């Protein structure tokens, strides 16, 4: 049970950085919006950040989280430095795929999936 | 503990005596080379491909029936062994024709994996081979018989095991045949099998022949509906398409061997399927309708009752998830009235408890029994791989067999005491010698067929035989530990139907008719439409239609038991479940999906949405159906004993005739098998 | 020290990058494939495997050529023994179903049986 | 508006359920003669606790732990059981 | 082929065909199995 | 066997079992394994805890000056319950050989990085936390150098399927290309190609 | 020899024709369907059957290294003539 640490101590320590990384986000959704020429709203990204923090918010290991603190890290540098394009933001906001069915007898009308 | 040590490749091992050079490189772990030896068929020691060297022996050994002995160090990799498996090779493949590219064991063949692991890499053969003309031995096998290396597996299966003894060699020397030397058409009940034990493509599935190819197949695990018995079976597919039907291996139910019906079921179960839902029109023609419509038809058919006026029918091929489904669902609407097809006596304990409606002991248990009587049955066609079963205990353990009914064929020698019933009333009183046959006895077994209770007087039979073995276990030599009242069954949803809680036989619609039925692939003809009143909204739920679906009117297309997986459960109580080898084609869900769809639309609706929830929902009702591959014992025989000695019933002189009597009869049992080509090809085989 | 305690079960559904319902909705099967009975060889049932379930195949509207949707449909991983392939199924979260593996019963097989003198096991042809 | 079934499931070797066994050895007979027409489902397994399940009208279900029950105390479990007809 | 012609046979065209593509004669793709499984055909009679 | 069969070499094997003792011996920390595989190279197994101090010394020894970092590789065995196995290649000129460095990860084990000693492992681990998800300690500038952008997933772990979960395609819709999940027109056939006998009597694991 | 269904399409030596109803012909209009003349099981029904003067044959199909694998082929019965595996041909014997 005894692991090697790689950022953070403690659950507090990777709770500063998930703030961090929240901030930084918050921070940087208008210019991605402005610079990219990105059709929505800047409250339409600030929510989407918000449901993504909310969707990865079920961990209590410190490495998981730690992990999940840097690979944000290395979203936000990918989207700080023009490194990205329209379709890679956007691809956040799925506007093709039709809402799927969730009800039982819709899918059941729909096909096989269980 | 007599195990005397040997060695094989300078490691020490410890063996029982009688433990074969074979038998002790596999206890190490090297799986010797081999062509004619079979672990569950008598040593035959003519193919010489197991010949190994002892050390400080100038001989090489066969190591398929040389026992060890002490000290002996079994050189398994020298250099006179690899010399002896090349020249067996090279002689092997001296004569063998150049047929591996039309040849059906490609990619799966014995010879060519043993040819490039053990053999050399080229021939010295410069003269012309040897050629065979071919035979047939019926329509389930293609008989090629140039590529036939007389490994003798043959004639080794069809006298031990199957018990025809109709295969042999004729000629001396390079001209001898595996042949019959006649026109015989070789059809038994475990014909097939023979192509499973051939290690060289002499003889093909001749349906699956030139359709398929080992290498490009899909294997799914998944159990035989076809009996009561519940055989491991392995579903080879091809592209979301059924290609081929194996045996798995299970030392306890069917050690590696099928029935022919649950091999060649399959091209009859690609037809004749239903693939869209059908409601009545203004005539009355089934015709085709999309779910919504004819699911809000049946639940608008369905409100509109209360009570005792819906039932349901449950046909051989239902898992138990369907048949809890339809349980809860006609529990909603407060009907008690669940049937099946095969009657079953609830006189006395009736299916409340376990022991008296199972195969109590075990598949197995023949192995540890000396006294067999079996009651109006006929197991070569009931449940064909326990008869093999007996047969097996026979031959090795020295059985003692017995059989009260029709005069029938069960391949082995058995004594006849009549087809009376009231012959079972002198084994009670001790007026035959056959009761101080069974007294006497240490382990007997008493197995009564399913076939003889679905006559009038079913009952009376269960209670006389109940009697007879409560008589046996106390009064002679029985420990504790061993059961002797064992039913054998036929139907595969019958056990798993009788555990959930369901009223057997369809004698319960009969007494009162409902106004709305529900058929869960019942193509038995239970019930018609001249024991049901006038205005009736029968619906269907099956995958075949065969009977009643053209009488339905509303068609709800369903999963077969390889397209859906299902909890099913043998003749003996051991649970079991499928998987999904091939998604339903059209329109066709799982029944139990139909059933929760149904329930949802009516304002009835189920607390369970995917599998796992149905079955904890099965573990609520019976948690036995939860535990797979395992069995469970069930007590108390003295308590149905003591309740089946109230209601006396009266007994019929009628002999008890089992239905299926010859191997016309066999092939056409189910939905599954009545609309398929094999089988309508193998009566007219053993028809004409 | 330079080392930290965790005591919490391994879940990485959050970093192999699977989506919801491919997590949730699959149930891996960890079993030891039996062995193909037109041969004799049992090398293949050696160690476990680890697979899925089959979902749809349908036909091409332009051949019939097999159309799948599943990404997991050809997914097959081999483990030692049983434990370390539970450990790998509950550490992705995987729903999983276990069946024990099947060795066979080691026979006693005699030669001199079918030359018995008073035996049923005298065999009829050689 | 009415009782349709009884389930009892209990175990074969622990002896928690052992109390549960003796109702079976001692008072299941006649208790099948006072009832003609209702099922009393016996189901034994390996490693359950003891349970009765009781089925009433339209669907409804009562679960009542069997656990570490004596004769009689499971008797009055069943008699409650089947005087309860709700 | 003036002086070293090759072998005749029953099956070789007669005439040569240039790239058909963009024309009526162009080459489309088709399955060229039978169904694979049959369906249950109602029967005609009345039900009553 | 002469004309197909590869010559054996013994005076190259016994040199580099010789200094495989030889490292064996200077570093007790960290050294776990010393393996001579039967075509002449030589592996060395270690603990992570001592990639660094035991990678120097094999830079800056006079008696190995393994000057060269051939290659950076990391290998996914499930079964271990540490299934990332990182493999350095070393390459010394002045004696003219090649040396191999072994050690284990986890996925949430962190590793310590190798470019203080190596800087074509600047390129070569980076790549490694592209294509299987090792954290390298200390790296100067990681990110990811070989997939897409916004890619989620690890695509060389062998729990990753083979066709990926998303696919892309030009939409007239929002004129833009989008991913949507995969859906092939024809299966990836899986075959067994396994032969069922037993492959090679000296590498026969003992059973259970 | 191709047949006609009478929807219009012809029939490949497979046995393939659409149905009537089958949406899929609307890929056959404005184009062509393309399918073989020359079916194989009636350019091999008239090949002659040779008769040997022994009772096995060798068949390699003609050209030596250019055709299928040697097989031989058994002519012990009176009652059928040995086609070979690969080829097609028939051999019988004179007696
Ligand atoms: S039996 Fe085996 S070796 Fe003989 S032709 Fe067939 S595949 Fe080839
Ligand atoms: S046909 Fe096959 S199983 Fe039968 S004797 Fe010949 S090689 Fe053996
Ligand atoms: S396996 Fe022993 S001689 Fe055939
Ligand atoms: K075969
Ligand atoms: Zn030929």
């Amino acid at each position: 049970t005894s692991v090697k640490p790689i950022f953070s101590r403690d659950m507090n320590e990777a709770k500063r950085r998930v703030r961090e990384l929240y901030r930084a986000w918050y921070r940087e959704v208008p210019n991605t919006v402005h610079l990219f020429q990105l059709d929505i709203s800047v409250k339409q990204g600030r929510d989407k950040v918000r449901e993504m923090f909310k969707k990865n918010a079920h961990v209590t290991d410190p490495r998981v989280v730690d992990l999940l603190v840097i690979k944000g890290k290395m979203e936000l540098e990918e989207t700080i430095n023009v490194w990205k394009q329209r379709t890679h933001v956007m691809r956040f906001f799925h506007e093709t795929e039709a809402p799927r069915p969730k009800d039982f007898l819709s899918k059941f009308y729909v096909g096989h999936d269980p | 503990s007599n195990l005397i040590e040997v060695f094989v490749d300078g490691q020490s091992v410890m063996v029982e005596p009688g433990t074969t050079v074979l038998q002790a490189c596999e206890k190490v772990g090297m799986q010797i080379p081999r062509f004619c030896y079979h672990e569950r068929l008598s040593v035959a020691g003519n193919c010489r491909m197991c010949l190994v060297e002892i050390e400080k022996a100038p001989k090489v050994v066969a190591a398929c029936a040389m026992p060890v002995m002490k000290g002996w160090n079994i050189l398994t990799n020298s250099e006179k062994t690899k010399k002896a498996r090349e020249g067996v090779m090279e002689f092997l493949l001296a004569n063998h024709p150049l047929d591996c590219p039309i040849c059906d064991q490609g990619g799966e063949c014995d010879l060519q994996d043993q040819s490039m692991m053990f053999g050399s890499d080229r021939s010295r053969f410069l003269e012309g081979k040897r050629a065979v003309e071919d035979k047939n031995i019926g329509p389930l096998v293609k008989t090629i018989m140039t590529r036939c290396i007389q490994c003798t597996r043959c004639i080794r299966f069809a006298s031990e095991i199957a018990g025809v003894d109709d295969l042999g060699t004729t000629g001396r020397g390079n001209d001898m045949q595996v042949g019959t030397y006649i026109e015989k058409m070789f059809m038994s009940e475990l014909s097939g099998n023979i192509i499973d034990i051939c290690p060289v493509g002499a003889l093909t599935s001749k349906p699956y022949a030139f359709t398929a190819r080992p290498w490009e197949t899909r294997k799914t695990e998944s159990i035989d509906v076809m009996d009561a018995v519940g055989s491991n079976i392995v579903v080879s597919t091809r592209t979301g398409e059924v290609m081929r039907i194996l045996p798995r291996m299970h030392e306890d139910i069917n050690e590696e061997w099928i029935s022919d019906k649950t091999r060649f079921a399959y091209d009859g179960l690609k037809r004749q399927r239903l693939t869209e839902p059908m409601v009545r029109n203004e005539k009355g023609l089934l015709t085709h309708t999309t779910w919504e419509d004819a699911l809000s038809r049946v639940a608008g058919m369905l409100q509109s009752c209360q009570g005792n006026d819906v039932a349901a029918i449950a046909g051989g091929l239902v898992d138990a998830e369907a048949l809890i489904a339809l349980k809860d669902l006609l529990n909603r609407v407060d009907s008690d009235t669940l049937c099946t097809e095969e009657v079953f006596p609830t006189a006395g304990a009736g299916t409340d408890l376990r022991s008296n409606y199972l195969l109590n002991t075990t598949i197995a248990g023949v192995e540890e029994a000396d006294v067999v009587l079996l009651v109006g049955t006929n197991p070569r066609f009931e449940a064909p791989l326990f008869n093999a079963r007996i047969r097996k205990s026979w031959l090795h353990n020295d059985l003692k067999v017995a059989l009260i009914g029709s005069p029938v064929d069960l391949t082995y020698r058995y004594d006849h005491l009549g087809d009376s019933p009231k012959i079972l009333q002198d084994i009670a009183s001790g007026s035959h010698p056959f009761s101080q046959v069974l007294q006497e006895a240490k382990k007997p077994m008493v197995v009564l067929g399913s076939s003889a209770l679905q006559r009038n007087d079913g009952a009376a039979i269960l209670a006389a035989v109940s009697n007879i073995a409560q008589k046996i276990r106390t009064s002679s030599g029985v420990t504790g530990d061993w059961k002797v009242m064992n039913i054998l069954h036929r139907i595969a949803s019958q056990v798993a139907a009788l555990d959930l809680g369901y009223k057997p036989g369809v004698e319960a619609i009969r007494k009162n008719p409902p106004k709305m039925l529900f058929l869960l692939g019942a193509d038995g003809g239970c019930v018609t439409r001249q024991d049901l009143p006038k205005d009736c909204f029968i619906v269907y739920q099956g995958h075949h239609g065969d009977v009643g679906a053209p009488i339905a009117d509303v068609i709800l297309p369903g999963a077969a038991y390889t397209e859906k997986s299902a909890t099913y459960v043998n003749t003996e109580g051991r649970a079991q479940q499928t998987k999904v080898a091939v998604m339903p084609p059209g329109l066709a869900r799982e029944d139990w999906k139909i059933i929760r769809a149904l329930s949802e639309i009516a304002g009835m609706t189920l607390p369970y949405d995917t599998l796992d929830q149905v079955r904890n929902r099965l573990e609520e009702v019976s948690p036995n159906l939860v535990r797979y591959d395992d069995v469970e014992g069930a007590n108390y025989f003295q308590q149905a004993s003591e309740l089946s000695k109230l209601v006396n019933q009266q007994l019929l002189a009628d002999p008890l005739v089992p239905p299926q009597l010859t191997i016309k009869d066999f092939y056409m049992t189910d939905s599954i098998s009545r609309a398929s080509q094999t089988m309508a090809k193998c009566v007219k085989a053993v028809t004409e | 020290t330079q080392l930290i305690t965790v005591d919490e079960k391994l879940d990485i559904t959050t970093l192999t990058g699977v989506p919801e319902e491919h997590i949730k909705t699959r149930k891996a099967r960890i079993f030891v494939p039996a062995r193909n009975n037109m041969q004799s060889g049992v090398n293949n049932t050696k160690k476990w495997k680890m697979e899925f379930d089959t979902r749809e195949r349908w036909e091409n509207p332009l051949m019939g050529w097999a159309s799948t949707a599943d990404p997991l449909s050809n997914l097959v991983l081999t483990f030692s023994t049983k434990e370390d392939a539970i450990a790998f199924a509950e550490k992705n979260g995987w729903s999983y179903d276990v069946e024990e593996r099947k060795v066979p019963k080691p026979k006693s097989k005699s030669y001199g049986a079918n030359f018995s003198w008073n035996k049923r096991t005298r065999v009829s042809t050689k | 508006l009415g009782l349709r079934e009884i389930r009892i499931h209990l175990c074969q070797r622990s002896p928690g359920s052992q109390g549960v066994r003796d109702f079976i050895e001692k008072r299941y007979v006649e208790l099948k003669k006072a009832n003609p027409d209702l099922p009393i489902l016996i189901r034994e397994c390996s490693d359950v606790q003891p349970k009765l399940w009781a089925r009433y009208a339209f669907g409804q279900e009562k679960n009542v732990s069997l656990n570490n029950f004596s004769a009689d105390q499971v008797t009055r479990a069943l008699e409650n059981v089947l005087s309860s007809k709700a | 082929p003036t002086v070293k012609p090759p072998t005749a046979r029953k099956f070789i065209w007669t005439n040569h065909k240039f790239n058909l593509s963009g024309t009526p004669q162009q080459y489309v793709p088709y399955s060229t199995t039978r169904k694979k499984i049959q369906e249950w055909v109602p029967p005609s009679t009345p039900y009553k | 066997t002469r004309p197909t069969v590869r010559p054996r070499n013994d005076v190259a094997h016994k040199q580099l079992s010789a200094f495989g003792e030889y490292v064996a011996e200077i570093l007790p920390k960290y050294v776990q394994q010393v393996q001579v595989s039967c075509f002449s190279e030589l592996e060395i197994c270690i603990h992570p805890d001592g990639v660094i101090p035991v990678l120097t010394f094999l830079r800056d020894h006079s008696n190995a000056q393994f000057k060269s970092l051939a290659d950076l590789t990391a290998v996914d065995i499930p079964t271990r319950q540490n299934r990332f196995e990182i493999v350095y290649n070393l390459l010394s000129l002045r004696f003219n050989s090649r040396i191999r460095v072994k050690t284990y990860t986890d996925e949430l084990t962190p590793v310590e990085s190798s470019v203080s000693v190596y800087k074509a492992a600047n390129w070569y681990e980076r790549e490694i936390w592209d294509m299987f998800g090792v954290f390298f300690a200390n790296h100067p500038d990681l990110r990811r150098i070989l997939t897409d952008y916004g890619f989620e997933g690890h695509p060389f772990r062998k729990d990753f399927p083979l066709s990926g979960y998303v696919e892309l395609r030009y939409d007239d819709e929002v004129k833009r290309v989008v991913a949507e999940p995969v859906e092939l027109a024809q299966e990836f056939r899986k075959f067994d190609l396994n032969s069922p006998w037993e492959a090679f009597p000296a590498y026969r694991q003992p059973p259970e | 020899g191709v047949r006609t269904s009478p929807t219009g399409e012809k029939v490949t030596h497979t046995g393939q024709v659409y149905d009537d109803e089958d949406y899929r012909r609307v890929r056959f209009v404005g184009r062509q369907k393309e399918v073989n003349e020359n079916f194989a099981i009636d350019l091999i029904a008239e090949q002659p059957v040779s008769q040997v003067g022994s009772r096995v044959i060798s068949c390699d199909g003609g050209g030596g290294a250019l055709g299928h694998p040697r097989v031989y082929i058994n002519l012990d019965k009176e009652t059928k003539t040995g086609t070979c595996g690969y080829c097609g041909l028939q051999f019988r014997q004179q007696h």
